[PDB]
């Protein structure tokens, strides 16, 4: 018996009405549950029997049952309503969960500050060096990070790692972190970072040496 | 009244054993179904395990049989999962919960099992601000946490006194199979020499504690 | 008026476990298996959030099935309330694991009274079933044979007037009954008595 949650994570605003389905495989009974996770959190559960209320869930949720396609909906978005939930099926002794729905608020675009800080000399006398490009306060989260090391494109060397959304700004702050040894930092010059989002990519960069 | 309490979680090495402990206070436990589930750090959640009132029949996932085995104390009104033969992918925090209106009403708060191969303690570097490529409106400032294991390292700023558009973000796994994250600081540029910037990193597993200097990057 | 209901129901497979209510204010479970071995099973409920329970299971031939059952009481029999119900093997394997809300499972009695009578065409009147509530709740469907039409009805109807009937043919008529609400569900009723009647001239 395999839940399959659609979508996997959506971005609304507040008031809006979201719509979350959950696909049953085998004959399914109507015993689906919906649960709500914020981060740090227990799953909280909020509507039982794949339609009933769970006593103090506000009136906004709602669950209805459409054959194998079950859902869960908010009728008017409010701002703690914005976390993870998770659909629930019990069969005859398996008890299986979705994959999951992120839901995400929608925000005016802003354009991230991007800091580049190359790599500490503390590190550089580890043999690894280190560059650090920060994106920060910036939506929406998809964005592009290349790096360049004397004009020349990098490849997978870097890694990325993004934040949550502000629960003041709704923004997010991204870093991508680009791992070189130092033999390869110390016979380059100009190390780029160029953060891309939309129609303008703006890059940061420093000179090995200048102070 | 209902409240479910979990305890006996922590680091162990792979195969080895742990039993977590649900202490259930509001309800008798021979009258309800007793479940206990799993959330990998960053995943879904996961049913593992399930025991009846009166019969104490036990259902297990395929993923979980033979290796734990769920079990309960009337007397003690206690649940218990012994987990044996752990494996890298159980690390996760694991829940028991109330089988209430067909589903799981009343949650424990959750014990993190961490399977670790070896622990090794991390290294903090600067990420060090400009006082002349600064203006940037405000100035930002971090510390780069590299290379530790297992999870979780934890960053603070100045002991706790600054909060604020501070970012410590999410860890990497990095090839290297140790993790990493930076944590991010703005701070006014004129501050820049008048305020010292520290970052607190504690590692428990390594028992290390870091309090580092990130100071404007002059020559 | 017990045998045949649970008779009517029991075609209706093995695999989900029969219940149904007669007033709203009582549920009864049952299964019929084969007699070759009874067995020995644990039926078990929970209402709500409630402690679970267990409920008395008793045995009884059928000619030779034998058949399953449990009453619930008329208290934790309260409408609106998912219900949750659970037959398990002394094994531990479960055999049936179910929910319903007792409002969605009424088996109605037959409705009685059917009449008909006729140039134009022919109406049929008829009675709710006798000693149950909610009289203005119920549903009903004919069925004009002579071959088969069913002509369905909604709630609070005891009438109908045979319009497209034909002539020099004899026809049987009769009406069963179900509760059909937002709120109310549950299974067809039996067929009332029926009432034969035959066609003017044509
Ligand atoms: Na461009």
């Amino acid at each position: 018996i395999q839940m399959t949650q659609s979508p996997s994570s959506l971005s609304a605003s507040v008031g809006d009405r979201v719509t979350i389905t959950c696909r049953a495989s085998q004959s399914v009974s109507s015993a689906v549950a919906w649960y709500q996770q914020k981060p740090g959190k227990a799953p909280k559960l909020l509507i039982y029997s794949a339609s009933s209320l769970y006593s103090g869930v506000p009136s906004r949720f709602s669950g209805s049952r459409s054959g194998t396609d079950f859902t869960l909906t908010i009728s008017s978005l409010q701002p703690e309503d914005f976390a993870t939930y998770y659909c629930q099926q019990s069969s005859y002794s398996l008890i299986t969960f979705g994959q999951g729905t992120k839901v995400e608020i929608k925000r005016t675009v802003a354009a991230p500050s991007v800091f580049i800080f190359p790599p500490s000399d503390e590190q550089l006398k580890s043999g690894t060096a280190s560059v650090v490009c920060l994106l920060n306060n910036f939506y929406p989260r998809e964005a592009k990070v290349s790096w360049y090391v004397d004009n020349a494109l990098q490849s997978g060397n870097s890694q990325e790692s993004v934040t949550e959304q502000d629960s003041k700004d709704s923004t997010y702050s991204l870093s991508s972190t680009l791992t070189l040894s130092k033999a390869d930092y110390e016979k380059h010059k100009v190390y780029a970072c160029e953060v891309t989002q939309g129609t303008t990519s703006v890059t940061k960069s420093f000179n090995r040496g200048e102070c | 009244e209902v409240q479910l309490v979990e305890s006996g979680g922590g680091l162990v090495q792979p195969g080895g054993s742990l039993r977590l402990s649900c202490a259930a206070s509001g309800f008798n436990l021979r009258s309800y179904y007793m479940h206990w589930v799993r959330q990998a750090p960053g995943k879904g959640l996961e049913w593992v395990a399930s025991i009846s009132p009166y019969y104490s029949y036990t259902y297990y996932a395929d993923s979980v049989k033979g290796r734990f085995t769920i079990s309960a104390d009337t007397s003690k009104n206690t649940a218990y999962l012994q987990m044996n033969s752990l494996r890298a992918e159980d690390t996760a925090v694991y829940y028991c919960a109330r089988h209430g209106y067909g589903a799981m009403d009343y949650w424990g708060q959750g014990t993190l099992v961490t399977v670790f191969n070896q622990i090794q303690g991390p290294s903090v570097f600067p990420l060090a601000p400009s006082s002349k490529s600064t203006s940037g409106g405000t100035a930002a400032l971090g510390c780069l946490v590299k290379d530790y294991f297992p999870g979780p390292v934890t960053v603070s700023w100045n002991s706790g006194a600054l909060t604020s558009g501070v970012h410590t973000f999410p860890a990497v796994l990095q090839s290297s199979g140790l993790y990493s994250l930076s944590s991010v600081v703005t701070v006014p540029s004129s501050s820049l020499g008048t305020q010292t910037y520290i970052c607190n990193v504690n590692h428990k597993p390594s028992n290390t504690k870091v309090d580092k200097k990130v100071e404007p990057k002059s020559c | 008026k017990f045998e045949s209901k649970a008779a009517l129901l029991a075609a209706r497979g093995p695999e989900e476990l029969l219940c149904f209510t007669e007033r709203l204010e009582d549920l009864v479970c049952f299964w019929e298996e084969a007699a070759s071995a009874p067995g020995n099973y644990s039926f078990s409920y929970q209402l709500e959030d409630e402690p679970w329970k267990l409920c008395r299971l008793h045995q009884a031939p059928t000619a030779g099935a034998v058949r399953f059952w449990c009453s619930l009481p008329t208290a934790d029999t309260s409408s609106f309330v998912p219900l949750e119900l659970r037959v398990t093997a002394a094994s531990g394997a479960p055999r049936y694991h179910r929910v319903i809300h007792i409002n969605e499972v009424v088996l109605l009695d037959a409705p009685v009274g059917l009449v008909a009578r006729l140039s134009g065409h022919v109406v049929l009147r008829w009675l709710p079933p006798p000693e149950t509530p909610m009289t203005s709740h119920i549903r009903y469907e004919v069925d004009v044979s002579a071959s088969v039409q069913r002509v369905e009805i909604l709630e609070g109807r005891t009438e109908c007037v045979l319009s497209n009937l034909r002539g020099r043919t004899r026809y049987t008529f009769a009406v069963r009954a179900r509760m059909a609400e937002p709120s109310f569900g549950g299974f067809w009723s039996a067929w009332s008595e029926p009432v034969s009647l035959l066609t003017p001239s044509d």
